[PDB]
Protein backbone atom coordinates (compact mmCIF):
# COMPACT_ATOMS: atom_id res chain seq x y z
CA UNK A 1 0.00 0.00 0.00
CA UNK A 2 2.89 2.13 0.88
CA UNK A 3 3.86 4.53 -2.44
CA UNK A 4 6.92 5.51 -0.69
CA UNK A 5 9.97 4.27 -2.12
CA UNK A 6 12.56 5.31 -0.09
CA UNK A 7 16.12 4.71 -1.80
CA UNK A 8 15.96 7.60 -4.61
CA UNK A 9 16.34 10.75 -2.71
CA UNK A 10 18.34 11.85 -5.45
CA UNK A 11 21.43 9.87 -6.58
CA UNK A 12 24.13 9.48 -9.11
CA UNK A 13 23.97 8.28 -12.55
CA UNK A 14 23.95 4.63 -13.76
CA UNK A 15 25.32 3.11 -16.95
CA UNK A 16 21.71 2.68 -18.42
CA UNK A 17 20.70 6.47 -17.62
CA UNK A 18 23.79 7.31 -19.80
CA UNK A 19 23.25 4.66 -22.33
CA UNK A 20 21.70 7.13 -25.04
CA UNK A 21 24.41 9.44 -24.58
CA UNK A 22 27.11 6.66 -26.12
CA UNK A 23 24.58 6.25 -28.69
CA UNK A 24 26.62 8.97 -30.57
CA UNK A 25 29.56 8.06 -29.79
CA UNK A 26 28.79 4.69 -31.38
CA UNK A 27 26.97 6.48 -34.55
CA UNK A 28 30.04 8.56 -35.10
CA UNK A 29 32.64 5.61 -35.24
CA UNK A 30 30.08 3.56 -37.69
CA UNK A 31 29.86 6.07 -40.12
CA UNK A 32 33.37 7.11 -39.57
CA UNK A 33 34.44 3.72 -40.59
CA UNK A 34 32.00 3.62 -43.56
CA UNK A 35 32.82 7.32 -44.37
CA UNK A 36 36.70 4.97 -44.36
CA UNK A 37 35.26 2.67 -46.79
CA UNK A 38 34.94 5.24 -49.49
CA UNK A 39 38.57 6.75 -49.75
CA UNK A 40 39.72 2.95 -49.09
CA UNK A 41 37.94 2.39 -53.12
CA UNK A 42 38.64 5.23 -53.90
CA UNK A 43 42.46 5.69 -53.09
CA UNK A 44 42.76 2.60 -55.33
CA UNK A 45 41.43 4.17 -58.48
CA UNK A 46 43.46 7.37 -57.72
CA UNK A 47 46.61 5.17 -57.46
CA UNK A 48 47.77 8.78 -55.90
CA UNK A 49 47.61 10.89 -53.04
CA UNK B 1 6.52 14.56 14.61
CA UNK B 2 5.33 11.08 14.73
CA UNK B 3 3.76 11.35 11.04
CA UNK B 4 7.39 12.40 10.10
CA UNK B 5 8.58 9.25 11.78
CA UNK B 6 5.96 7.06 10.07
CA UNK B 7 6.78 8.35 6.46
CA UNK B 8 10.73 9.65 7.07
CA UNK B 9 13.03 7.23 4.84
CA UNK B 10 16.06 7.22 6.75
CA UNK B 11 15.78 5.44 10.42
CA UNK B 12 14.34 2.15 11.59
CA UNK B 13 12.00 2.78 14.90
CA UNK B 14 10.61 0.71 17.66
CA UNK B 15 10.47 0.39 21.64
CA UNK B 16 10.89 -2.15 24.21
CA UNK B 17 8.70 -5.71 23.53
CA UNK B 18 5.71 -6.45 25.34
CA UNK B 19 5.24 -2.67 26.57
CA UNK B 20 2.55 -0.97 27.31
CA UNK B 21 3.25 1.28 24.24
CA UNK B 22 3.66 -1.66 22.79
CA UNK B 23 0.54 -2.49 23.46
CA UNK B 24 -1.12 0.97 22.88
CA UNK B 25 0.46 0.65 18.93
CA UNK B 26 -1.20 -2.81 18.70
CA UNK B 27 -4.53 -1.63 20.27
CA UNK B 28 -4.17 1.19 17.39
CA UNK B 29 -2.96 -1.62 14.71
CA UNK B 30 -4.56 -4.46 14.71
CA UNK B 31 -8.42 -3.32 15.90
CA UNK B 32 -10.45 -3.81 12.83
CA UNK B 33 -12.37 -0.52 13.68
CA UNK B 34 -9.13 1.91 13.64
CA UNK B 35 -7.47 2.25 10.76
CA UNK B 36 -5.56 5.10 10.41
CA UNK B 37 -2.41 4.98 8.17
CA UNK B 38 0.11 6.75 10.58
CA UNK B 39 -0.61 4.54 13.64
CA UNK B 40 -1.20 1.16 11.20
CA UNK B 41 2.48 2.16 9.66
CA UNK B 42 4.06 2.82 12.77
CA UNK B 43 2.30 -1.38 14.25
CA UNK B 44 3.71 -2.79 10.72
CA UNK B 45 7.45 -1.22 11.70
CA UNK B 46 6.82 -2.55 15.24
CA UNK B 47 5.23 -5.89 14.03
CA UNK B 48 7.53 -6.80 11.75
CA UNK B 49 8.96 -10.96 12.56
Amino acid sequence: YSSVDTKQKGGALDIKSFAGVFCILAAGIVLSCFIAMLETWWNKRKGSR
Amino acid sequence: SLQDLSKQTEIPYGTVLDSAVYEHVRMKGLNPFERDSMYSQMWRMINRS
